[PDB]
Protein backbone atom coordinates (compact mmCIF):
# COMPACT_ATOMS: atom_id res chain seq x y z
CA UNK A 1 0.00 0.00 0.00
CA UNK A 2 1.41 3.23 -0.99
CA UNK A 3 0.86 6.66 1.26
CA UNK A 4 0.37 10.35 -0.68
CA UNK A 5 0.50 13.09 1.41
CA UNK A 6 -0.37 16.61 -0.34
CA UNK A 7 1.48 18.62 -0.08
CA UNK A 8 4.84 18.17 1.17
CA UNK A 9 5.26 21.27 2.90
CA UNK A 10 3.06 24.04 4.41
CA UNK A 11 3.69 27.82 5.39
CA UNK A 12 0.46 29.10 7.64
CA UNK A 13 0.11 32.25 9.92
CA UNK A 14 -0.16 31.98 14.01
CA UNK A 15 -3.93 31.01 14.84
CA UNK A 16 -4.79 30.10 11.36
CA UNK A 17 -6.24 26.39 10.24
CA UNK A 18 -4.20 23.78 8.75
CA UNK A 19 -5.23 20.51 6.42
CA UNK A 20 -2.39 17.67 5.57
CA UNK A 21 -4.05 15.27 3.40
CA UNK A 22 -3.11 11.29 3.22
CA UNK A 23 -4.13 8.94 0.45
CA UNK A 24 -3.77 5.31 0.39
CA UNK A 25 -3.65 3.46 -2.63
CA UNK A 26 -6.18 1.08 -1.13
CA UNK A 27 -8.91 0.87 1.51
CA UNK A 28 -7.44 0.37 4.42
CA UNK A 29 -10.72 0.69 6.88
CA UNK A 30 -9.47 3.34 9.24
CA UNK A 31 -5.77 1.73 10.09
CA UNK A 32 -4.26 5.21 9.88
CA UNK A 33 -1.74 6.53 12.02
CA UNK A 34 -0.68 10.29 12.24
CA UNK A 35 2.55 11.14 13.40
CA UNK A 36 4.54 14.54 14.37
CA UNK A 37 8.07 14.88 14.21
CA UNK A 38 10.15 18.12 15.39
CA UNK A 39 13.69 18.31 14.08
CA UNK A 40 16.71 16.04 16.53
CA UNK A 41 13.48 13.72 17.58
CA UNK A 42 12.24 10.54 17.10
CA UNK A 43 8.43 10.96 15.14
CA UNK A 44 5.49 10.94 17.85
CA UNK A 45 2.59 8.81 17.73
CA UNK A 46 -0.69 11.62 17.19
CA UNK A 47 -3.81 9.78 15.91
CA UNK A 48 -4.18 6.47 15.85
CA UNK A 49 -7.21 4.76 13.87
CA UNK A 50 -8.26 7.47 12.05
CA UNK A 51 -10.03 9.50 14.24
CA UNK A 52 -8.49 8.83 17.69
CA UNK A 53 -6.10 11.83 19.43
CA UNK A 54 -3.37 10.78 21.21
CA UNK A 55 -2.72 11.65 25.21
CA UNK A 56 -0.54 14.26 25.15
CA UNK A 57 -1.83 16.11 22.05
CA UNK A 58 -4.41 19.21 22.22
CA UNK A 59 -7.75 19.08 20.75
CA UNK A 60 -6.65 21.37 17.92
CA UNK A 61 -5.62 18.35 16.10
CA UNK A 62 -8.18 16.07 14.38
CA UNK A 63 -7.72 13.11 12.12
CA UNK A 64 -11.07 12.13 9.99
CA UNK A 65 -11.26 10.00 7.12
CA UNK A 66 -12.31 6.83 5.22
CA UNK A 67 -11.42 4.49 3.07
CA UNK A 68 -8.19 5.81 1.27
CA UNK A 69 -9.06 8.95 2.24
CA UNK A 70 -7.21 10.51 5.44
CA UNK A 71 -7.33 14.20 6.89
CA UNK A 72 -5.28 15.32 9.68
CA UNK A 73 -6.61 19.02 10.82
CA UNK A 74 -5.29 21.89 13.38
CA UNK A 75 -7.56 23.80 14.23
CA UNK A 76 -5.17 27.08 15.44
CA UNK A 77 -1.71 26.61 14.89
CA UNK A 78 1.09 27.18 17.57
CA UNK A 79 4.05 28.02 17.36
CA UNK A 80 4.89 24.17 18.88
CA UNK A 81 3.24 22.69 15.98
CA UNK A 82 5.96 23.57 13.55
CA UNK A 83 7.60 20.17 12.51
CA UNK A 84 6.74 17.74 9.91
CA UNK A 85 3.82 14.94 10.21
CA UNK A 86 3.45 11.87 8.61
CA UNK A 87 0.39 9.27 7.67
CA UNK A 88 1.23 5.62 8.27
CA UNK A 89 -1.35 2.89 7.25
CA UNK A 90 -1.16 -0.23 9.07
CA UNK A 91 -3.63 -2.58 7.50
CA UNK A 92 -1.14 -4.54 5.91
CA UNK A 93 2.50 -5.35 6.36
CA UNK A 94 4.19 -3.84 5.13
CA UNK A 95 3.48 -1.34 7.23
CA UNK A 96 4.38 1.94 4.93
CA UNK A 97 4.13 6.06 5.69
CA UNK A 98 3.36 8.80 3.62
CA UNK A 99 6.40 11.00 2.70
CA UNK A 100 5.68 13.76 4.88
CA UNK A 101 4.35 17.26 5.43
CA UNK A 102 6.64 19.79 7.26
CA UNK A 103 4.70 22.58 8.91
CA UNK A 104 6.46 26.28 9.65
CA UNK A 105 5.00 29.71 10.56
CA UNK A 106 4.01 32.24 8.30
CA UNK A 107 5.23 35.45 10.41
CA UNK A 108 5.71 39.03 9.34
CA UNK A 109 8.46 40.04 7.55
CA UNK A 110 12.29 40.47 9.20
CA UNK A 111 15.39 41.50 7.75
CA UNK A 112 18.45 40.11 7.24
CA UNK A 113 21.35 41.25 9.60
CA UNK A 114 24.37 40.45 7.64
CA UNK A 115 27.97 40.28 8.55
CA UNK A 116 30.79 39.03 7.07
CA UNK A 117 34.39 37.52 7.83
CA UNK A 118 37.57 37.49 5.77
CA UNK A 119 39.65 34.09 5.76
CA UNK A 120 41.77 33.60 8.97
CA UNK A 121 45.40 33.54 9.44
CA UNK A 122 45.34 29.83 10.64
CA UNK A 123 43.01 29.16 7.42
CA UNK A 124 45.14 30.43 5.21
CA UNK A 125 48.40 28.58 6.62
CA UNK A 126 47.09 25.62 5.88
CA UNK A 127 46.37 27.05 1.83
CA UNK A 128 42.78 27.28 2.33
CA UNK A 129 40.75 30.67 1.95
CA UNK A 130 36.66 30.15 3.29
CA UNK A 131 34.92 33.52 3.45
CA UNK A 132 31.94 33.68 5.15
CA UNK A 133 28.90 35.72 5.60
CA UNK A 134 26.16 35.02 8.28
CA UNK A 135 22.46 36.62 7.43
CA UNK A 136 20.52 36.54 10.52
CA UNK A 137 16.82 35.91 11.88
CA UNK A 138 15.01 37.38 8.67
CA UNK A 139 11.81 35.88 7.18
CA UNK A 140 10.41 34.95 4.83
CA UNK A 141 13.35 31.81 3.68
CA UNK A 142 13.69 32.64 0.49
CA UNK A 143 16.85 34.96 -0.06
CA UNK A 144 19.60 35.58 -2.86
CA UNK A 145 23.16 35.59 -1.77
CA UNK A 146 25.75 37.03 -4.83
CA UNK A 147 29.61 37.37 -3.93
CA UNK A 148 31.49 39.66 -5.70
CA UNK A 149 35.52 39.35 -5.53
CA UNK A 150 36.71 42.42 -6.71
CA UNK A 151 33.50 43.80 -8.20
CA UNK A 152 33.06 40.53 -10.25
CA UNK A 153 30.59 37.99 -9.17
CA UNK A 154 31.57 34.42 -8.28
CA UNK A 155 29.05 31.53 -8.24
CA UNK A 156 31.60 27.98 -7.50
CA UNK A 157 32.61 27.48 -4.43
CA UNK A 158 29.70 28.58 -2.84
CA UNK A 159 27.67 26.47 -0.26
CA UNK A 160 24.54 28.43 1.67
CA UNK A 161 23.22 26.80 4.58
CA UNK A 162 19.77 27.65 6.39
CA UNK A 163 18.91 27.10 10.08
CA UNK A 164 15.61 25.05 10.80
CA UNK A 165 12.76 27.92 11.53
CA UNK A 166 13.79 29.52 15.02
CA UNK A 167 11.43 28.09 17.82
CA UNK A 168 11.25 31.59 19.54
CA UNK A 169 11.01 34.00 16.52
CA UNK A 170 10.24 32.21 13.62
CA UNK A 171 12.89 33.65 12.11
CA UNK A 172 16.01 31.96 9.88
CA UNK A 173 19.40 32.06 9.30
CA UNK A 174 22.05 31.42 6.94
CA UNK A 175 25.34 31.06 6.21
CA UNK A 176 26.92 31.86 2.96
CA UNK A 177 30.97 30.80 2.36
CA UNK A 178 32.88 31.34 -0.77
CA UNK A 179 36.14 28.94 -0.39
CA UNK A 180 38.94 29.55 -2.78
CA UNK A 181 42.93 29.00 -2.43
CA UNK A 182 45.27 31.41 -0.71
CA UNK A 183 46.27 32.40 -3.74
CA UNK A 184 43.14 32.94 -5.07
CA UNK A 185 42.20 35.05 -2.15
CA UNK A 186 44.81 37.11 -2.34
CA UNK A 187 45.44 38.22 -5.42
CA UNK A 188 42.03 40.15 -4.67
CA UNK A 189 41.48 43.34 -2.49
CA UNK A 190 37.80 43.42 -2.01
CA UNK A 191 35.21 41.24 -1.00
CA UNK A 192 31.58 41.56 -0.86
CA UNK A 193 28.81 39.55 0.11
CA UNK A 194 24.92 40.74 -1.61
CA UNK A 195 21.76 39.88 -0.13
CA UNK A 196 18.50 40.39 -1.94
CA UNK A 197 15.30 39.76 -0.03
CA UNK A 198 11.94 41.36 0.07
CA UNK A 199 12.30 43.52 3.46
CA UNK A 200 14.53 45.97 1.31
CA UNK A 201 14.39 47.57 -2.17
CA UNK A 202 18.26 47.44 -2.46
CA UNK A 203 20.76 44.68 -2.14
CA UNK A 204 22.11 44.44 1.89
CA UNK A 205 25.93 44.49 1.16
CA UNK A 206 28.56 43.77 3.24
CA UNK A 207 32.80 43.97 2.38
CA UNK A 208 35.98 44.38 3.26
CA UNK A 209 38.83 45.17 1.88
CA UNK A 210 42.27 43.50 2.11
CA UNK A 211 44.02 46.65 1.79
CA UNK A 212 41.90 48.55 4.55
CA UNK B 1 8.20 1.70 28.01
CA UNK B 2 11.89 3.37 27.67
CA UNK B 3 13.43 3.08 24.22
CA UNK B 4 17.05 3.00 23.65
CA UNK B 5 19.37 2.55 20.40
CA UNK B 6 22.97 2.29 20.56
CA UNK B 7 25.64 0.77 18.07
CA UNK B 8 28.15 1.80 15.45
CA UNK B 9 27.39 5.48 13.79
CA UNK B 10 29.69 4.86 10.86
CA UNK B 11 30.00 1.35 9.26
CA UNK B 12 32.05 0.71 5.66
CA UNK B 13 29.85 -0.53 2.53
CA UNK B 14 30.14 -4.56 2.11
CA UNK B 15 30.08 -4.84 5.80
CA UNK B 16 27.10 -5.81 8.45
CA UNK B 17 25.02 -3.04 10.48
CA UNK B 18 24.23 -4.06 14.10
CA UNK B 19 22.28 -2.17 16.45
CA UNK B 20 20.78 -3.03 19.81
CA UNK B 21 17.84 -1.39 21.19
CA UNK B 22 17.98 -1.62 25.10
CA UNK B 23 14.71 -1.80 26.72
CA UNK B 24 13.25 -0.70 29.84
CA UNK B 25 9.66 -0.82 32.02
CA UNK B 26 8.51 -3.46 30.39
CA UNK B 27 9.31 -7.01 29.32
CA UNK B 28 9.98 -7.29 25.31
CA UNK B 29 8.46 -11.04 26.70
CA UNK B 30 5.18 -9.89 28.31
CA UNK B 31 3.56 -8.37 24.87
CA UNK B 32 4.04 -5.60 21.73
CA UNK B 33 6.28 -6.35 18.80
CA UNK B 34 9.11 -4.47 18.56
CA UNK B 35 10.34 -3.06 15.72
CA UNK B 36 12.95 -1.24 13.84
CA UNK B 37 12.52 1.51 11.83
CA UNK B 38 14.49 3.90 9.90
CA UNK B 39 14.20 7.63 8.52
CA UNK B 40 16.88 8.64 5.35
CA UNK B 41 18.21 11.85 4.95
CA UNK B 42 15.49 12.95 2.63
CA UNK B 43 13.47 12.77 5.65
CA UNK B 44 11.34 9.54 4.58
CA UNK B 45 10.54 6.37 7.29
CA UNK B 46 10.61 2.73 6.15
CA UNK B 47 9.36 -0.21 8.49
CA UNK B 48 11.92 -2.38 8.34
CA UNK B 49 10.41 -5.51 10.44
CA UNK B 50 9.79 -6.85 14.16
CA UNK B 51 10.53 -9.64 16.76
CA UNK B 52 7.49 -10.11 18.78
CA UNK B 53 6.82 -11.01 22.42
CA UNK B 54 6.95 -14.99 21.49
CA UNK B 55 10.44 -14.38 19.12
CA UNK B 56 8.09 -14.47 15.84
CA UNK B 57 9.70 -12.07 13.36
CA UNK B 58 8.31 -10.24 10.12
CA UNK B 59 10.18 -8.53 7.93
CA UNK B 60 9.73 -5.67 5.01
CA UNK B 61 10.21 -7.61 1.51
CA UNK B 62 12.53 -4.91 0.41
CA UNK B 63 14.83 -6.23 2.73
CA UNK B 64 14.40 -9.81 1.79
CA UNK B 65 17.68 -11.71 2.96
CA UNK B 66 19.38 -9.18 4.34
CA UNK B 67 17.79 -8.43 7.77
CA UNK B 68 17.80 -10.22 10.88
CA UNK B 69 16.23 -9.35 13.89
CA UNK B 70 16.83 -10.97 16.82
CA UNK B 71 16.95 -10.82 20.99
CA UNK B 72 18.09 -11.54 24.33
CA UNK B 73 15.57 -12.07 26.84
CA UNK B 74 18.05 -12.11 29.68
CA UNK B 75 18.74 -8.63 29.21
CA UNK B 76 15.82 -7.31 27.37
CA UNK B 77 17.23 -6.31 24.10
CA UNK B 78 16.63 -6.72 20.69
CA UNK B 79 19.00 -6.36 18.23
CA UNK B 80 18.81 -5.13 14.11
CA UNK B 81 21.63 -6.91 11.95
CA UNK B 82 21.42 -5.22 8.42
CA UNK B 83 23.88 -7.28 5.43
CA UNK B 84 26.24 -5.91 2.79
CA UNK B 85 24.89 -2.56 3.88
CA UNK B 86 25.24 0.35 0.60
CA UNK B 87 25.50 4.22 0.98
CA UNK B 88 21.70 3.93 0.53
CA UNK B 89 21.54 2.40 4.32
CA UNK B 90 22.68 5.57 5.69
CA UNK B 91 19.35 6.61 7.93
CA UNK B 92 18.60 6.97 11.59
CA UNK B 93 17.67 4.10 12.61
CA UNK B 94 14.65 3.82 15.66
CA UNK B 95 13.28 1.12 17.39
CA UNK B 96 9.35 0.92 18.67
CA UNK B 97 6.50 -0.64 19.81
CA UNK B 98 3.76 -2.28 18.55
CA UNK B 99 0.07 -3.54 20.21
CA UNK B 100 -1.66 -5.91 18.64
CA UNK B 101 -5.20 -5.00 19.89
CA UNK B 102 -3.92 -1.21 18.79
CA UNK B 103 -1.64 -1.02 15.99
CA UNK B 104 0.38 2.26 15.96
CA UNK B 105 4.07 3.07 16.51
CA UNK B 106 3.25 3.95 20.14
CA UNK B 107 6.85 4.21 22.10
CA UNK B 108 10.13 4.86 19.68
CA UNK B 109 13.55 5.47 20.86
CA UNK B 110 15.63 8.75 20.15
CA UNK B 111 17.26 7.15 16.86
CA UNK B 112 20.81 6.18 16.07
CA UNK B 113 22.34 7.93 13.11
CA UNK B 114 24.29 5.29 10.84
CA UNK B 115 26.46 6.57 7.76
CA UNK B 116 27.23 4.15 5.60
CA UNK B 117 30.65 5.72 4.00
CA UNK B 118 34.36 4.58 3.24
CA UNK B 119 35.40 7.91 4.18
CA UNK B 120 37.67 7.91 7.35
CA UNK B 121 37.07 9.43 11.23
CA UNK B 122 38.52 13.02 10.79
CA UNK B 123 38.52 15.42 13.57
CA UNK B 124 37.81 19.00 12.29
CA UNK B 125 39.68 22.05 12.00
CA UNK B 126 38.66 25.17 14.20
CA UNK B 127 39.17 28.63 12.41
CA UNK B 128 38.03 32.06 13.92
CA UNK B 129 35.35 34.30 12.40
CA UNK B 130 35.95 37.67 13.38
CA UNK B 131 35.46 40.87 11.66
CA UNK B 132 38.19 42.39 9.85
CA UNK B 133 36.31 46.07 9.83
CA UNK B 134 39.68 47.79 9.28
CA UNK B 135 26.21 44.55 18.61
CA UNK B 136 29.18 42.03 17.70
CA UNK B 137 29.06 39.03 15.81
CA UNK B 138 31.40 36.43 15.69
CA UNK B 139 32.13 32.89 14.90
CA UNK B 140 33.92 29.55 14.71
CA UNK B 141 34.25 27.60 11.39
CA UNK B 142 34.41 23.74 11.57
CA UNK B 143 35.87 22.11 8.84
CA UNK B 144 37.04 19.09 7.43
CA UNK B 145 35.03 16.52 9.74
CA UNK B 146 33.58 12.75 8.91
CA UNK B 147 31.03 11.85 10.03
CA UNK B 148 28.47 14.31 11.21
CA UNK B 149 27.89 15.82 14.03
CA UNK B 150 29.71 18.40 15.81
CA UNK B 151 28.53 20.82 18.90
CA UNK B 152 29.61 24.12 18.99
CA UNK B 153 29.41 25.83 22.58
CA UNK B 154 30.39 29.48 23.43
CA UNK B 155 31.81 30.62 26.65
CA UNK B 156 31.01 26.58 27.94
CA UNK B 157 27.54 27.25 27.00
CA UNK B 158 26.80 30.39 29.42
CA UNK B 159 26.34 32.48 26.48
CA UNK B 160 22.96 31.43 25.35
CA UNK B 161 21.09 34.45 23.78
CA UNK B 162 22.13 35.15 20.11
CA UNK B 163 23.79 31.52 19.33
CA UNK B 164 23.06 30.24 16.10
CA UNK B 165 24.41 26.89 14.26
CA UNK B 166 24.66 26.58 10.70
CA UNK B 167 23.73 22.64 9.27
CA UNK B 168 26.98 20.93 8.39
CA UNK B 169 27.49 20.35 4.32
CA UNK B 170 29.67 18.19 2.60
CA UNK B 171 32.98 19.57 0.78
CA UNK B 172 35.15 17.73 -0.95
CA UNK B 173 34.70 14.43 1.00
CA UNK B 174 34.23 16.35 4.78
CA UNK B 175 31.89 17.97 6.59
CA UNK B 176 32.11 22.00 7.31
CA UNK B 177 30.23 23.70 9.63
CA UNK B 178 29.92 27.42 11.26
CA UNK B 179 28.18 28.61 13.88
CA UNK B 180 28.03 32.39 14.94
CA UNK B 181 27.31 34.42 18.59
CA UNK B 182 26.25 37.94 18.68
CA UNK B 183 27.18 39.47 21.72
CA UNK B 184 27.40 43.28 23.49
CA UNK B 185 29.95 45.65 21.41
CA UNK B 186 30.87 46.06 25.44
CA UNK B 187 31.64 42.38 26.38
CA UNK B 188 33.99 41.87 23.37
CA UNK B 189 36.85 42.22 23.03
CA UNK B 190 36.77 43.41 26.49
CA UNK B 191 35.76 40.39 28.22
CA UNK B 192 37.05 36.70 26.14
CA UNK B 193 34.86 34.40 24.03
CA UNK B 194 35.51 30.85 23.24
CA UNK B 195 33.69 28.51 21.22
CA UNK B 196 34.32 24.69 22.03
CA UNK B 197 33.96 22.33 19.23
CA UNK B 198 32.86 18.81 20.13
CA UNK B 199 33.18 16.17 17.93
CA UNK B 200 31.96 12.67 19.55
CA UNK B 201 32.89 10.33 16.95
CA UNK B 202 36.26 11.07 16.85
CA UNK B 203 36.31 11.60 20.97
CA UNK B 204 37.81 15.31 20.80
CA UNK B 205 36.87 18.67 21.71
CA UNK B 206 38.90 22.34 20.77
CA UNK B 207 38.57 25.42 22.02
CA UNK B 208 39.03 28.88 20.32
CA UNK B 209 39.79 32.02 21.19
CA UNK B 210 37.93 34.69 19.05
CA UNK B 211 41.23 37.58 18.71
CA UNK B 212 40.54 41.38 17.39
CA UNK B 213 42.05 43.67 15.69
Amino acid sequence: IVLTQSPSSFSVSLGDRVTISCKASGYILNRLAWYQQKPGNAPRLLISGATSLETGFPSRFSGTGSGKDYTLSISSLQTEDVGTYYCQQYWSTPWTFGGGTKLEIRRADAAPTVSIFPPSSEQLTSGGASVVCFLNNFYPKDINVKWKIDGSERQNGVLNSWTDQDSKDSTYSMSSTLTLTKDEYERHNSYTCEATHKTSTSPIVKSFNRNE
Amino acid sequence: VQLQESGPGLVKPSQSLSLTCTVTGFSITSDYAWNWIRQFPGKKLEWMGYINFDGGTTYNPSLRGRISITRDTSKNQFFLQLRSVTPEDTATYYCATFYGAKGTLDYWGQGTSVTVSSAKTTPPSVYPLAPVCGSVTLGCLVKGYFPEPVTLTWNSGSLSSGVHTFPAVLQSDLYTLSSSVTVTSSTWPSQSITCNVAHPASSTKVDKKIEPR
